[PDB]
């Protein structure tokens, strides 16, 4: 398994908190700062939908 | 390889310096003496004392998964045949190795 | 079937037209087969 | 589920880069050129532009279209009005993010122009373009019937596959239709929902970060010496050369890349049948190439004496 | 400019030599870009120029293939045999025709 970061708040990478039609430029500081991540494309595509 | 290029940092009267990341082949220069351009005008006001930073690094092309050539080294091979043996009418047919 | 190029959509007739024009909205194949099954 | 694939480009603006043939001369292009790859075989190349496809001026999908920036304002046109030759032209097959995916002729340069209503945009770079045939036989026009090698060509769909292009910050794009003039004073008129930032050197040192005001300054008599950037904290841009960046770490994902070179099957020719003359310990070929055609022998012994050989014209070979 | 330039260890294995000869270069006056001058890529040199391949140049008329690397039915040498057998396969004369 496989655990996300946007603050000291471990997350799993499938159930991101913020998507992207809600916020801007929160998604995109949350993918800035996990692009060292093998799970970053689950990330990703849990990002964007809602 | 796909030789890879971080966009120029550009201070407008100021001095910027070579922070270096170790990437392969990971070239860096900083360039005094520059007055760029955007569509939008001009970018500094400044005439002189203006700085701008090149830095270039290879990595490896995006179609390199399907698009490669492995290097070996061989030696000692191993010779294997498919007989097919008939001893007093009873007949297999078996890989043997010789 | 299957198309020779690995990105393409095969059509009614046998046309290949690429895999992101299927259920698109706008009709490319003979009698929409591209607009089938959406 | 193509929407699953177009939403990540969702999180991306188009740009205008420094093209070094325009129409007329030098300029700023909405559809300047990063790459070409030429790598496939049978005449495929992809072109990573300055433009993005497959969305609309907002953000949602519309099916042909290019996307691209002119000054700011982010605009669209549908794809058949976009064209591009080498020598001859290019076909468009499909785009997908800031990637295009044409059936080109070899050239030693691209150039892609669209027409707007009395303004013609085109973007010339010196970039190699080459034809890759299948096979021993080598045409430039593929042919109608044959047979099947397997071959390597750029897929069709933009399926997300294992390779990335790394997306930034964008940076602090200059502008000068903000800054105006007063009867006596310099203007800064920032637009609306986007905050501005001034630096002016007619005090002493004058540096500010506006917000939706037409705001005056005094002290400032010339709008020569203030320079008014622009500031958008989301919209990704790829990380170009063309462009300046942003101050502190930079970085803000990365996106896949879609049309990547796939594993296919390729139809080659084949070439007429060669006239065999027998003899005793040797055999004589008549050759009627109709395009150039290699010849390769080789003997079953120690040593094979291999011959090999590009022929084109009508040969005999003993 | 040769075979070999770029080096991965694997083909995922995210660590590569490079040694591409870049070198970086001074913009042009009033415009952002990074200028840069390297040698061509080595693979694709290596692929125009490719004496052929030991499919065709291979002596005693070998086939070589692929997913195991291996040869075919090279014609040289001799395979030397063993028999084993046992007593029960010996029938007597009178049992068969004379
Ligand atoms: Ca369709």
């Amino acid at each position: 398994t496989t655990m996300c970061l946007l603050a000291n708040v471990t997350f799993p990478c499938a159930q991101p908190p913020i998507c992207y039609d809600r916020k801007p430029a929160e998604t995109l500081a949350m993918l800035s700062v996990n692009v060292d991540n093998p799970g970053y494309d689950e990330l990703l595509e849990a990002a964007v939908k809602c | 390889y796909k030789t890879g290029m971080d966009s120029p940092a550009i201070k407008c009267c100021g001095s910027q310096e070579c922070t270096p990341t170790y990437r392969p082949d990971e070239q860096c220069k900083v360039f005094t003496g520059v007055y760029p351009f955007m569509w939008g005008g001009a970018y500094c006001f400044c005439d002189t004392e203006n700085t701008q930073v090149s830095k270039a690094y290879v990595m490896k092309s995006d179609d390199c998964l399907a698009d490669h050539a492995e290097a070996y080294k061989a030696h000692t091979a191993s010779v294997q045949a498919f007989l097919n043996i008939t001893v007093g009418e009873h007949s297999i047919v078996t890989t043997v190795y010789v | 079937n299957e198309c020779n190029i690995p990105g393409n959509f095969m059509c009614s007739n046998g046309r290949c037209i690429p895999g992101a024009w299927q259920c698109d909205g706008l009709p490319d194949c003979f009698d929409k087969s591209d607009e089938k099954e959406c | 589920s193509t929407e699953e694939l177009f939403n990540e480009y969702k999180l991306t603006r188009p740009y205008m880069a420094r093209c070094i043939r325009c129409a007329v001369g030098s300029c700023h292009s909405p559809i300047a050129i990063e790459a070409v790859k030429s790598d496939g075989h049978d005449g495929y190349v992809r072109l990573q532009t300055s433009s993005q496809y497959g969305l609309d001026s907002s953000g949602n999908l519309k099916g042909r279209t290019m996307r691209y920036d002119m000054h700011g304002t982010i605009k669209e046109i549908p794809l058949h009005q976009v064209s591009l030759y080498t020598s001859r032209p290019c076909h468009i097959v499909d785009g997908h993010g800031y990637f295009l995916l044409a059936r080109c002729p070899a050239g030693d340069s691209i150039t892609m122009e669209f027409k707007k209503d009395s303004v013609r945009h085109s973007c010339s770079v010196p970039y190699e373009v080459k034809f890759n045939p299948v096979g021993r036989e080598l045409y430039t026009h593929p042919p109608e019937h044959g047979v099947e090698q397997a071959c390597q060509v750029y897929a069709h769909d933009a399926q997300n596959r294992g390779a990335y292009v790394e997306m930034h910050l964008p940076g602090s794009e200059v502008d000068s239709s903000l800054v105006s003039l007063s009867g006596s004073s310099v203007t800064v008129t920032p637009p609306d929902g986007t905050s501005a930032l001034v630096e002016c050197e007619c005090g002493g040192t004058k540096i500010s970060e506006t917000i939706n005001k037409t705001k005056q300054f005094s002290q400032c008599t010339k709008k020569e010496q203030c320079r008014a950037y622009r500031l958008q904290n989301d919209k990704w841009v790829y990380n170009s050369d063309k462009l300046p960046k942003a101050a502190g770490a930079t970085l803000k994902g990365k996106l896949h890349v879609p049309f990547l070179l796939a594993d296919g099957k390729c139809t080659v020719p084949l070439a007429p049948e060669p006239m065999i003359t027998f003899g005793f310990r040797s055999v004589s070929l008549k050759l009627h190439p109709k395009n150039p055609t290699y010849l390769i022998t080789r003997q079953l012994a120690d040593e094979p004496h291999y011959t090999h050989e590009l022929i084109s014209e009508p040969a005999v070979r003993n | 400019g040769a075979f070999g330039d770029i080096q991965s260890r694997t083909v995922s294995s995210s660590d590569l030599y490079a040694n591409t000869n870049l070198v970086l270069q001074r913009p042009k006056a009033g415009a952002i870009h990074v200028p840069y001058t390297q040698a061509p890529s080595g693979f694709e040199q290596w692929k125009k120029d490719k004496a052929p391949s030991l499919k065709f140049t291979a002596p005693f008329g070998c086939e070589i293939y692929t997913n195991p690397i291996r040869a075919e039915n090279c014609a040289v040498g001799s395979i030397p045999l063993a028999f084993d057998i046992p007593d029960a396969l010996f029938t007597r004369v009178s049992e068969t025709p004379t």
